[PDB]
């Protein structure tokens, strides 16, 4: 997040590309500022007028640069009350160009996750394979997949959510590599059988919580037509 | 079998079982093609011990007989007691499929249909989804019989039923079949009271049993 000499504030990411900007342009001396009032503003070399306002009240709050990507700005309480979007989603590796990636099974039992790297151009290349695994380490029968930056990196990861034979469930997470690739899955959360079932969950990813790490929403349709949003 | 006078041949049997397999008092059964292979079969919700539904079919022989039953769909999110299956064709496939009729202890009832399908060579019913729903107390399921066919003629499956009102009314109603097996709302049809038509005292011709 950088203001720049001809008094625009923009946001910039790691492809060196502006992704948000106030267009307070050609205003030399112009300052950014965040004021007691809690809302983020852009004035001029006056001191006193108004080029840009985020337009919030939160007395007592912050304007934080997250890790994830965007800028929010949160008040007293810990709550977002307004964020410029300027983020990347699912950028695997950080170069700030969205990227995607797939979970293949081969017919020979064993599967593999294979990433697709976003170019400059707008264009997908050629995938690479990662998290390469021997037949009979994963029943694939009955498991959903979720994207998302599960951890706070900068770098998207990716998450499966899986039923058992034992009617058991498992949360499965792995977080996205510098070169693109993954890391080995580890459970980041698990239930008893009885709990939840693979066959009523509706996962979501997404940042729900606004804490700057996404996490992960259920539409859980029960057997007796009643429905619940869990979260988490 | 039926001859071209009209009249019936000599019964014979094909598929058998052993005492003390398949208990008569567990046995829901429903007709129809399953299979769009030009003969009609059987079909069969069991009542799985824990009360559970399995549905087992039975194809139907060249010479008219029956062959071994296998499983096309079971379920234990459902009550075997409170589930009245029903067979016909509900989204204008060609091969017939089958809808459960649940009558929830809450007071209020749904229809589920699952639809017949073939992945991967084999033979099954597929997910079942809620076709048709009413609010609690708006139809008790023992007050009313049922009757499936293509009441339009639109060449989808509907079902329709004569229902006995708290007021001692006959009421008939249908629920007619979108191209994706959801219902319609039902749409009335020839009522009368209790002294004309009385309820109790009259039985529908149908093509299973209850
Ligand atoms: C036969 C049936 O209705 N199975 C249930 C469910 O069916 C759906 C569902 O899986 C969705 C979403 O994953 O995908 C398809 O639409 C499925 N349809 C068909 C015709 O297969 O599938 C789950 C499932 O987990 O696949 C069943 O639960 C069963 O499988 C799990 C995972 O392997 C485990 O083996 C369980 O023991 C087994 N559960 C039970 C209770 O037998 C669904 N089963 C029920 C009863 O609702
Ligand atoms: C029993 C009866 O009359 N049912 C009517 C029928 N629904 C069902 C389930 O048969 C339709 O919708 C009507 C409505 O809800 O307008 C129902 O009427 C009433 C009076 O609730």
């Amino acid at each position: 997040l950088t203001l720049r000499a001809d008094g625009d504030l923009v946001v910039v990411s790691n492809a060196g590309k502006t992704l948000w900007s106030t267009g307070t342009a050609g205003h030399l001396g112009a300052t950014a500022r965040f004021t007691d009032s809690g809302n983020l503003t852009v004035v001029d070399a006056d001191g006193t007028t108004v080029l840009w306002e985020s337009a919030t009240t939160a007395p007592g709050g912050s304007a934080v640069l997250q890790d994830r990507g965007d800028l929010v700005v949160r008040d007293a309480q810990g709550a977002s009350q307004w964020a410029a979007g300027t983020e990347v989603r699912h950028d695997y590796n950080g170069d700030g160009r969205s990227d995607m990636a797939a979970w293949y099974n081969y017919t020979d039992g064993r599967d593999a996750i294979h990433t697709f790297l976003g170019g400059t151009d707008g264009t997908l290349t050629k995938p690479l394979k990662s998290y390469d695994v021997a037949d009979g380490v994963w029943d694939t029968r009955a498991m959903k997949y979720l994207t998302g930056d599960f951890n706070g990196d900068g770098r998207g990861d990716t998450a499966v959510l899986k039923g058992y034979s034992d009617t058991s469930v498992k949360l499965w997470v792995a977080l996205g590599r510098a070169d693109g690739g993954f890391d080995a899955p580890y459970t980041a959360w698990s239930t008893p059988a009885g709990g939840f079932h693979i066959s009523y969950m509706t996962p979501h990813a997404g940042d729900f919580n606004g804490d700057g790490r996404d996490d992960v929403a259920v539409w859980y349709a029960y057997a007796d037509g009643s429905t619940k949003l869990w979260t988490f | 079998t039926s001859t071209d006078r009209g009249t019936f041949n000599a019964p014979f049997s094909s598929w058998s079982a052993p005492s003390g397999s398949w208990l008569r008092s567990r046995v829901k059964s429903v007709v129809g093609d399953f299979d769009g292979d030009g003969r009609d079969d059987l079909s069969v919700f069991y009542g799985q011990g824990d009360d559970t539904v399995k549905t087992y079919v039975f194809p139907a022989a060249p010479d008219g007989g029956f062959t071994t039953p296998a499983v096309w769909w079971q379920s234990a999110s459902l009550d075997w007691n409170r589930t009245t299956p029903h067979a016909g064709d509900f989204n204008g496939d060609g091969r017939d499929d089958t809808l459960v009729w649940y009558d929830y202890p809450d007071g209020s009832d749904k229809t589920s249909t699952m639809l017949s399908e073939r992945v991967s060579g084999k033979d099954r019913f597929g997910s079942a989804k809620v076709t048709l729903s009413s609010p609690p107390g708006n139809l008790d399921v023992t007050r009313m019989q049922f009757l499936t066919g293509d009441y339009d003629g639109d060449g989808r499956d509907d079902l329709a039923t004569l229902n006995h009102q708290a007021d001692g009314t006959v009421k008939m109603w249908t629920w007619t079949a979108r191209p994706d097996a959801m219902f319609n709302g039902g749409i009335a049809g020839w009522s009368a009271p209790a002294s004309s038509w009385v309820f109790g005292s009259a039985q529908f011709f149908t093509t299973y049993p209850k």
